[PDB]
Protein backbone atom coordinates (compact mmCIF):
# COMPACT_ATOMS: atom_id res chain seq x y z
CA UNK A 1 0.00 0.00 0.00
CA UNK A 2 2.83 2.36 0.76
CA UNK A 3 5.01 0.94 -1.95
CA UNK A 4 1.48 2.11 -3.98
CA UNK A 5 1.69 5.58 -4.81
CA UNK A 6 2.51 9.11 -2.75
CA UNK A 7 5.16 9.99 -5.17
CA UNK A 8 6.26 13.80 -5.03
CA UNK A 9 6.12 15.99 -2.25
CA UNK A 10 4.99 19.52 -2.15
CA UNK A 11 4.71 22.11 0.82
CA UNK A 12 2.12 24.46 1.94
CA UNK A 13 1.61 26.09 5.30
CA UNK A 14 -1.30 24.94 8.22
CA UNK A 15 -0.77 25.29 11.90
CA UNK A 16 0.67 21.98 14.34
CA UNK A 17 0.27 22.33 18.03
CA UNK A 18 3.40 20.07 20.12
CA UNK A 19 2.25 18.26 23.26
CA UNK A 20 4.11 15.67 24.54
CA UNK A 21 6.59 15.42 21.46
CA UNK A 22 4.05 14.58 19.35
CA UNK A 23 3.10 17.32 16.78
CA UNK A 24 -0.33 17.17 16.09
CA UNK A 25 -1.77 19.94 12.87
CA UNK A 26 -5.00 21.72 13.64
CA UNK A 27 -7.38 22.09 11.53
CA UNK A 28 -10.90 23.87 11.18
CA UNK A 29 -13.20 23.43 8.21
CA UNK A 30 -15.56 26.00 7.73
CA UNK A 31 -13.73 27.00 4.44
CA UNK A 32 -15.68 23.75 3.06
CA UNK A 33 -19.05 24.35 4.36
CA UNK A 34 -18.93 27.91 4.24
CA UNK A 35 -22.17 29.22 1.79
CA UNK A 36 -22.57 25.43 1.21
CA UNK A 37 -25.92 23.41 1.44
CA UNK A 38 -25.11 19.80 4.10
CA UNK A 39 -24.30 20.24 7.66
CA UNK A 40 -21.14 20.29 8.84
CA UNK A 41 -20.65 16.96 11.06
CA UNK A 42 -18.86 18.25 13.56
CA UNK A 43 -21.59 20.28 14.65
CA UNK A 44 -23.44 17.59 16.32
CA UNK A 45 -26.65 17.66 18.18
CA UNK A 46 -25.72 14.99 21.86
CA UNK A 47 -28.96 14.57 23.82
CA UNK A 48 -29.05 13.35 27.88
CA UNK A 49 -31.94 12.43 29.32
CA UNK B 1 -11.80 92.53 25.97
CA UNK B 2 -10.01 91.01 22.59
CA UNK B 3 -11.52 88.83 20.05
CA UNK B 4 -12.32 84.68 20.50
CA UNK B 5 -8.89 84.37 17.89
CA UNK B 6 -8.25 80.76 19.63
CA UNK B 7 -9.89 78.93 16.46
CA UNK B 8 -8.73 75.83 14.93
CA UNK B 9 -9.17 73.37 12.05
CA UNK B 10 -10.54 70.22 11.60
CA UNK B 11 -9.95 68.13 8.17
CA UNK B 12 -11.51 64.83 7.46
CA UNK B 13 -9.02 62.38 5.74
CA UNK B 14 -6.66 63.78 9.08
CA UNK B 15 -9.12 61.96 11.21
CA UNK B 16 -9.20 57.96 11.26
CA UNK B 17 -13.01 58.34 10.59
CA UNK B 18 -11.93 57.58 7.00
CA UNK B 19 -10.35 54.60 7.65
CA UNK B 20 -14.27 53.55 7.95
CA UNK B 21 -14.58 55.21 4.41
CA UNK B 22 -13.66 55.18 0.54
CA UNK B 23 -13.98 58.94 -0.01
CA UNK B 24 -15.04 60.04 -3.53
CA UNK B 25 -15.62 63.06 -4.88
CA UNK B 26 -17.88 63.38 -8.10
CA UNK B 27 -19.62 66.43 -8.89
CA UNK B 28 -23.23 65.28 -10.24
CA UNK B 29 -24.79 64.07 -7.04
CA UNK B 30 -27.41 65.78 -7.51
CA UNK B 31 -28.68 64.92 -11.22
CA UNK B 32 -27.96 61.21 -9.72
CA UNK B 33 -31.18 59.11 -8.21
CA UNK B 34 -29.96 56.07 -7.04
CA UNK B 35 -26.55 54.35 -6.79
CA UNK B 36 -26.80 50.33 -7.10
CA UNK B 37 -24.42 47.66 -6.87
CA UNK B 38 -25.48 44.17 -7.99
CA UNK B 39 -24.17 40.95 -6.85
CA UNK B 40 -23.94 37.33 -8.36
CA UNK B 41 -22.86 34.39 -6.50
CA UNK B 42 -22.98 30.35 -7.19
CA UNK B 43 -23.28 28.45 -4.07
CA UNK B 44 -20.71 25.74 -3.70
CA UNK C 1 -38.94 80.70 6.44
CA UNK C 2 -39.75 80.31 2.90
CA UNK C 3 -38.39 77.62 0.82
CA UNK C 4 -39.59 74.19 2.63
CA UNK C 5 -37.90 71.40 2.21
CA UNK C 6 -39.57 68.44 2.61
CA UNK C 7 -38.17 64.33 2.06
CA UNK C 8 -39.54 61.05 1.23
CA UNK C 9 -38.91 57.88 3.47
CA UNK C 10 -39.35 56.00 0.13
CA UNK C 11 -36.84 55.48 -2.76
CA UNK C 12 -37.56 57.21 -6.00
CA UNK C 13 -37.03 55.47 -9.42
CA UNK C 14 -36.98 56.95 -12.58
CA UNK C 15 -40.70 56.88 -13.37
CA UNK C 16 -41.34 58.54 -9.98
CA UNK C 17 -39.11 61.62 -10.37
CA UNK C 18 -40.14 61.30 -14.12
CA UNK C 19 -43.63 62.19 -13.41
CA UNK C 20 -42.70 64.20 -10.50
CA UNK C 21 -40.89 66.35 -12.83
CA UNK C 22 -43.63 67.70 -14.86
CA UNK C 23 -45.34 68.81 -11.27
CA UNK C 24 -42.91 71.92 -11.10
CA UNK C 25 -45.62 75.32 -10.64
CA UNK C 26 -48.27 72.77 -9.04
CA UNK C 27 -49.45 74.18 -5.49
CA UNK C 28 -49.91 71.71 -3.22
CA UNK C 29 -51.74 72.33 0.44
CA UNK C 30 -49.05 72.31 3.71
CA UNK C 31 -50.84 72.46 6.85
CA UNK C 32 -48.03 73.21 9.14
CA UNK C 33 -46.15 76.75 7.73
CA UNK C 34 -42.61 74.79 8.94
CA UNK C 35 -39.64 73.99 7.35
CA UNK C 36 -38.19 70.54 8.04
CA UNK C 37 -41.54 69.09 6.74
CA UNK C 38 -42.70 65.28 6.01
CA UNK C 39 -44.44 63.91 3.04
CA UNK C 40 -47.14 61.86 4.62
CA UNK C 41 -48.41 65.27 5.60
CA UNK C 42 -48.16 66.56 2.08
CA UNK C 43 -51.05 67.42 0.09
CA UNK C 44 -54.42 66.40 1.20
CA UNK C 45 -53.96 62.13 1.29
CA UNK C 46 -53.72 62.46 5.53
CA UNK C 47 -56.81 64.59 5.52
CA UNK C 48 -58.88 62.92 2.64
CA UNK C 49 -61.90 60.99 4.14
CA UNK C 50 -65.18 59.58 1.62
CA UNK C 51 -67.86 59.47 3.56
CA UNK C 52 -66.62 62.25 5.49
CA UNK C 53 -68.09 65.43 4.35
CA UNK C 54 -67.15 67.59 1.60
CA UNK C 55 -67.25 70.83 3.43
CA UNK C 56 -65.41 69.15 5.92
CA UNK C 57 -62.29 69.16 3.56
CA UNK C 58 -63.34 72.49 2.00
CA UNK C 59 -63.00 74.47 5.44
CA UNK C 60 -59.61 72.50 6.13
CA UNK C 61 -58.38 73.52 2.70
CA UNK C 62 -59.13 77.10 2.93
CA UNK C 63 -57.43 76.96 6.30
CA UNK C 64 -54.34 75.27 5.30
CA UNK C 65 -51.46 76.96 3.76
CA UNK C 66 -50.19 77.08 0.24
CA UNK C 67 -47.23 76.31 -1.52
CA UNK C 68 -45.69 76.05 -4.79
CA UNK C 69 -43.67 73.04 -5.87
CA UNK C 70 -40.36 73.26 -7.22
CA UNK C 71 -36.84 71.08 -8.37
CA UNK C 72 -37.16 67.46 -7.49
CA UNK C 73 -33.95 66.39 -7.73
CA UNK C 74 -34.23 63.24 -5.99
CA UNK C 75 -35.03 62.20 -2.30
CA UNK C 76 -35.76 66.43 -2.13
CA UNK C 77 -38.58 68.53 -2.81
CA UNK C 78 -38.01 72.00 -2.40
CA UNK C 79 -41.30 73.67 -1.49
CA UNK C 80 -41.46 77.31 -1.55
CA UNK C 81 -44.32 79.32 -0.37
CA UNK C 82 -45.24 81.91 -2.84
CA UNK C 83 -45.10 85.28 -1.63
CA UNK C 84 -48.59 87.92 -1.16
CA UNK C 85 -48.37 89.72 -4.27
CA UNK C 86 -45.71 88.55 -6.45
CA UNK C 87 -46.43 87.45 -9.90
CA UNK C 88 -45.78 83.58 -10.17
CA UNK C 89 -46.45 81.07 -12.06
CA UNK C 90 -48.78 77.88 -11.51
CA UNK C 91 -49.71 74.69 -13.62
CA UNK C 92 -53.46 72.87 -13.26
CA UNK C 93 -53.95 69.46 -13.36
CA UNK C 94 -58.09 70.01 -12.65
CA UNK C 95 -60.38 69.59 -16.25
CA UNK C 96 -61.67 73.04 -15.96
CA UNK C 97 -60.52 76.09 -18.65
CA UNK C 98 -59.47 79.03 -17.41
CA UNK C 99 -59.06 82.84 -18.68
CA UNK C 100 -56.56 85.44 -18.93
CA UNK C 101 -58.54 87.80 -16.82
CA UNK C 102 -60.79 86.16 -13.98
CA UNK C 103 -59.82 85.13 -10.50
CA UNK C 104 -58.79 81.76 -9.17
CA UNK C 105 -60.11 79.77 -5.73
CA UNK C 106 -58.96 76.61 -4.62
CA UNK C 107 -61.37 73.88 -3.67
CA UNK C 108 -60.93 70.09 -2.72
CA UNK C 109 -61.22 67.82 -6.05
CA UNK C 110 -64.27 66.30 -7.29
CA UNK C 111 -64.29 63.23 -9.78
CA UNK C 112 -64.52 64.30 -13.22
CA UNK C 113 -66.28 61.04 -14.72
CA UNK C 114 -63.39 59.26 -16.36
CA UNK C 115 -62.51 57.97 -12.68
CA UNK C 116 -58.59 57.68 -13.83
CA UNK C 117 -57.89 57.91 -9.80
CA UNK C 118 -53.98 58.39 -10.93
CA UNK C 119 -52.77 61.94 -10.01
CA UNK C 120 -48.82 60.49 -11.24
CA UNK C 121 -47.75 59.65 -7.64
CA UNK C 122 -47.99 57.26 -5.21
CA UNK C 123 -46.00 55.52 -2.60
CA UNK C 124 -46.96 52.15 -1.30
CA UNK C 125 -50.18 52.93 0.52
CA UNK C 126 -49.69 56.68 0.59
CA UNK C 127 -50.92 58.43 -3.14
CA UNK C 128 -50.88 62.20 -4.05
CA UNK C 129 -54.15 63.86 -4.45
CA UNK C 130 -53.85 67.55 -5.70
CA UNK C 131 -56.50 70.34 -4.92
CA UNK C 132 -58.45 71.55 -7.79
CA UNK C 133 -57.95 75.18 -8.98
CA UNK C 134 -61.07 76.27 -10.17
CA UNK C 135 -62.13 79.92 -11.79
CA UNK C 136 -64.32 82.24 -9.39
CA UNK C 137 -67.41 81.89 -10.90
CA UNK C 138 -67.12 77.84 -10.92
CA UNK C 139 -66.52 78.06 -7.36
CA UNK C 140 -69.11 80.32 -6.24
CA UNK C 141 -71.23 78.42 -8.29
CA UNK C 142 -70.34 75.10 -6.58
CA UNK C 143 -70.29 76.78 -3.01
CA UNK C 144 -74.12 77.97 -3.64
CA UNK C 145 -75.37 74.73 -4.69
CA UNK C 146 -73.48 72.57 -1.61
CA UNK C 147 -75.13 75.72 -0.03
CA UNK C 148 -78.89 75.16 -1.33
CA UNK C 149 -78.15 71.02 -0.98
CA UNK D 1 -42.60 57.00 -22.44
CA UNK D 2 -40.88 58.75 -24.81
CA UNK D 3 -38.58 60.94 -23.10
CA UNK D 4 -38.31 64.15 -24.90
CA UNK D 5 -35.88 65.33 -22.70
CA UNK D 6 -33.61 62.60 -24.99
CA UNK D 7 -35.11 64.38 -28.25
CA UNK D 8 -33.99 68.08 -26.47
CA UNK D 9 -30.80 67.56 -26.03
CA UNK D 10 -29.47 64.82 -28.41
CA UNK D 11 -27.61 66.67 -31.30
CA UNK D 12 -30.00 66.20 -34.08
CA UNK D 13 -29.72 65.72 -38.37
CA UNK D 14 -30.75 69.04 -40.19
CA UNK D 15 -33.71 68.12 -42.47
CA UNK D 16 -35.69 70.92 -44.43
CA UNK D 17 -39.47 69.14 -42.81
CA UNK D 18 -41.72 70.05 -45.79
CA UNK D 19 -45.36 68.80 -45.35
CA UNK D 20 -48.69 70.38 -47.15
CA UNK D 21 -50.76 71.39 -44.08
CA UNK D 22 -50.11 73.70 -41.18
CA UNK D 23 -47.71 71.87 -38.18
CA UNK D 24 -50.76 73.28 -36.03
CA UNK D 25 -53.45 71.55 -38.23
CA UNK D 26 -51.53 68.15 -38.58
CA UNK D 27 -50.77 68.20 -35.14
CA UNK D 28 -54.79 69.17 -33.29
CA UNK D 29 -56.16 66.81 -36.38
CA UNK D 30 -54.16 64.01 -34.92
CA UNK D 31 -51.87 63.14 -38.01
CA UNK D 32 -49.20 61.11 -36.04
CA UNK D 33 -49.54 58.44 -32.35
CA UNK D 34 -47.53 60.91 -30.09
CA UNK D 35 -47.26 64.81 -29.83
CA UNK D 36 -45.03 66.87 -27.18
CA UNK D 37 -45.85 70.62 -27.36
CA UNK D 38 -44.89 73.56 -24.75
CA UNK D 39 -45.78 76.74 -25.69
CA UNK D 40 -42.93 78.29 -23.72
CA UNK D 41 -39.52 77.82 -22.75
CA UNK D 42 -40.22 74.31 -20.80
CA UNK D 43 -37.26 73.58 -18.36
CA UNK D 44 -37.98 69.52 -18.42
CA UNK D 45 -35.37 68.88 -20.67
CA UNK D 46 -32.93 70.43 -18.49
CA UNK D 47 -33.01 68.35 -15.88
CA UNK D 48 -31.25 64.50 -15.86
CA UNK D 49 -31.57 61.41 -13.59
CA UNK E 1 1.65 56.71 12.39
CA UNK E 2 0.05 55.05 9.11
CA UNK E 3 -0.55 55.50 5.62
CA UNK E 4 -3.49 57.80 4.77
CA UNK E 5 -5.35 58.48 1.65
CA UNK E 6 -4.32 61.86 0.45
CA UNK E 7 -6.73 63.48 -1.45
CA UNK E 8 -10.65 62.26 -2.27
CA UNK E 9 -12.10 59.92 -4.95
CA UNK E 10 -12.11 61.88 -8.06
CA UNK E 11 -14.19 59.73 -10.13
CA UNK E 12 -15.82 60.88 -13.30
CA UNK E 13 -18.03 59.65 -16.46
CA UNK E 14 -17.42 58.92 -19.57
CA UNK E 15 -18.79 60.13 -22.74
CA UNK E 16 -20.71 57.57 -23.63
CA UNK E 17 -22.51 57.46 -20.01
CA UNK E 18 -23.14 60.68 -20.85
CA UNK E 19 -25.00 59.64 -23.71
CA UNK E 20 -26.40 56.81 -21.98
CA UNK E 21 -27.78 59.12 -18.89
CA UNK E 22 -29.45 61.49 -21.58
CA UNK E 23 -30.93 58.66 -23.23
CA UNK E 24 -31.91 55.63 -20.93
CA UNK E 25 -31.74 57.87 -17.53
CA UNK E 26 -29.45 55.24 -16.33
CA UNK E 27 -25.47 55.52 -15.55
CA UNK E 28 -22.85 52.00 -15.94
CA UNK E 29 -19.59 53.02 -14.85
CA UNK E 30 -16.18 52.25 -16.70
CA UNK E 31 -18.42 51.37 -19.71
CA UNK E 32 -15.17 51.16 -22.02
CA UNK E 33 -13.83 48.17 -20.02
CA UNK E 34 -17.05 46.71 -20.40
CA UNK E 35 -17.12 47.29 -23.70
CA UNK E 36 -13.82 45.62 -24.78
CA UNK E 37 -14.23 42.42 -21.92
CA UNK E 38 -17.46 42.13 -23.71
CA UNK E 39 -16.09 42.52 -27.22
CA UNK E 40 -12.92 40.15 -26.58
CA UNK E 41 -14.66 37.30 -24.35
CA UNK E 42 -13.13 38.00 -21.00
CA UNK E 43 -16.31 37.60 -18.47
CA UNK E 44 -14.20 38.72 -15.54
CA UNK E 45 -13.00 42.45 -14.93
CA UNK E 46 -9.70 43.24 -13.04
CA UNK E 47 -11.51 46.24 -11.10
CA UNK E 48 -14.25 48.75 -10.52
CA UNK E 49 -15.09 51.97 -10.93
CA UNK F 1 -37.55 44.10 -11.42
CA UNK F 2 -34.02 44.35 -11.80
CA UNK F 3 -32.46 43.69 -15.45
CA UNK F 4 -31.24 40.25 -14.21
CA UNK F 5 -30.02 39.45 -17.76
CA UNK F 6 -27.37 42.33 -17.81
CA UNK F 7 -26.33 40.73 -14.55
CA UNK F 8 -25.80 37.11 -15.79
CA UNK F 9 -24.25 38.63 -19.41
CA UNK F 10 -22.38 40.82 -18.51
CA UNK F 11 -18.35 40.58 -17.62
CA UNK F 12 -18.58 40.87 -13.79
CA UNK F 13 -15.60 41.28 -11.75
CA UNK F 14 -14.65 38.47 -9.06
CA UNK F 15 -14.46 38.78 -4.75
CA UNK F 16 -13.67 36.69 -1.97
CA UNK F 17 -17.44 36.54 -0.52
CA UNK F 18 -18.68 36.50 2.65
CA UNK F 19 -21.42 36.77 3.91
CA UNK F 20 -22.01 36.84 7.92
CA UNK F 21 -24.80 34.20 7.97
CA UNK F 22 -25.47 31.82 5.32
CA UNK F 23 -26.43 33.29 2.07
CA UNK F 24 -29.14 30.88 1.90
CA UNK F 25 -30.71 32.37 4.99
CA UNK F 26 -29.82 35.81 4.10
CA UNK F 27 -32.02 35.29 0.59
CA UNK F 28 -34.38 33.44 2.82
CA UNK F 29 -35.06 36.08 5.69
CA UNK F 30 -34.16 39.55 3.17
CA UNK F 31 -31.18 41.55 4.15
CA UNK F 32 -31.35 42.49 0.63
CA UNK F 33 -34.13 43.28 -2.26
CA UNK F 34 -35.23 41.56 -5.01
CA UNK F 35 -33.61 38.38 -4.79
CA UNK F 36 -33.09 36.13 -7.60
CA UNK F 37 -32.81 32.49 -5.98
CA UNK F 38 -33.59 30.54 -9.47
CA UNK F 39 -32.66 27.22 -8.83
CA UNK F 40 -30.54 24.76 -11.51
CA UNK F 41 -30.15 27.13 -15.11
CA UNK F 42 -33.23 29.21 -16.31
CA UNK F 43 -32.30 30.22 -19.92
CA UNK F 44 -34.33 33.12 -19.59
CA UNK F 45 -31.53 35.07 -20.25
CA UNK F 46 -30.70 33.80 -23.59
CA UNK F 47 -33.46 36.05 -25.67
CA UNK F 48 -32.59 39.68 -26.33
CA UNK F 49 -35.33 42.11 -27.06
CA UNK G 1 -30.73 54.56 -67.68
CA UNK G 2 -31.12 55.57 -64.15
CA UNK G 3 -28.39 54.69 -61.17
CA UNK G 4 -29.72 52.39 -58.61
CA UNK G 5 -27.47 50.76 -55.61
CA UNK G 6 -26.88 47.45 -56.39
CA UNK G 7 -27.53 45.69 -53.12
CA UNK G 8 -28.86 46.30 -49.71
CA UNK G 9 -27.52 48.68 -47.68
CA UNK G 10 -26.32 46.78 -44.78
CA UNK G 11 -26.91 47.90 -40.69
CA UNK G 12 -24.37 46.55 -38.46
CA UNK G 13 -24.57 46.60 -34.57
CA UNK G 14 -21.67 48.50 -32.71
CA UNK G 15 -19.77 47.54 -29.68
CA UNK G 16 -21.26 50.45 -27.82
CA UNK G 17 -24.76 49.31 -28.83
CA UNK G 18 -24.66 45.98 -27.77
CA UNK G 19 -24.08 46.53 -24.44
CA UNK G 20 -27.43 49.03 -24.08
CA UNK G 21 -29.17 46.61 -25.91
CA UNK G 22 -28.46 43.95 -22.69
CA UNK G 23 -28.84 46.72 -19.94
CA UNK G 24 -31.54 48.91 -21.07
CA UNK G 25 -33.26 47.17 -23.78
CA UNK G 26 -32.30 49.88 -26.22
CA UNK G 27 -30.55 50.47 -29.31
CA UNK G 28 -29.35 53.65 -30.23
CA UNK G 29 -28.31 53.87 -33.78
CA UNK G 30 -25.46 55.26 -35.01
CA UNK G 31 -24.03 55.94 -31.37
CA UNK G 32 -20.19 57.49 -31.48
CA UNK G 33 -20.86 60.01 -33.85
CA UNK G 34 -23.71 60.58 -31.13
CA UNK G 35 -20.76 60.66 -28.72
CA UNK G 36 -18.56 62.36 -30.51
CA UNK G 37 -20.67 65.26 -32.02
CA UNK G 38 -22.08 66.09 -28.43
CA UNK G 39 -18.58 65.67 -26.62
CA UNK G 40 -17.54 68.31 -29.59
CA UNK G 41 -20.66 70.64 -28.69
CA UNK G 42 -21.54 70.37 -32.38
CA UNK G 43 -25.53 69.97 -32.74
CA UNK G 44 -26.06 69.00 -35.90
CA UNK G 45 -25.44 65.99 -37.44
CA UNK G 46 -23.71 65.76 -40.67
CA UNK G 47 -25.39 63.07 -41.87
CA UNK G 48 -28.01 60.39 -41.09
CA UNK G 49 -27.27 56.83 -39.93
Amino acid sequence: LSQAGAHSLTPLSMDVIRLGEKTVIMENLRRVYKNTDTKDPLERNVDLT
Amino acid sequence: GTFCNRLEWVYFLTSGLAAAAHAIKFHDLNKLTTGKMLFHVQVP
Amino acid sequence: EANIFCTFDHKLSIADVGKLTKLVAAVVPIPQRLHLIKHYQLGLHQFVDHTRGYVRLRGLLRNMTLTLMRRVEGNQILLHVPTHGLLYTVLNTGPVTWEKGDALCVLPPLFHGPLARENLLTLGQWELVLPWIVPMPLALEINQRLLIM
Amino acid sequence: MENWSALELLPKVGIPTDFLTHVKTSAGEEMFEALRIYYGDDPERYNIH
Amino acid sequence: TVSAPATYGNFVLSPENAVTAISYHSILADFNSYKAHLTSGQPHLPNDS
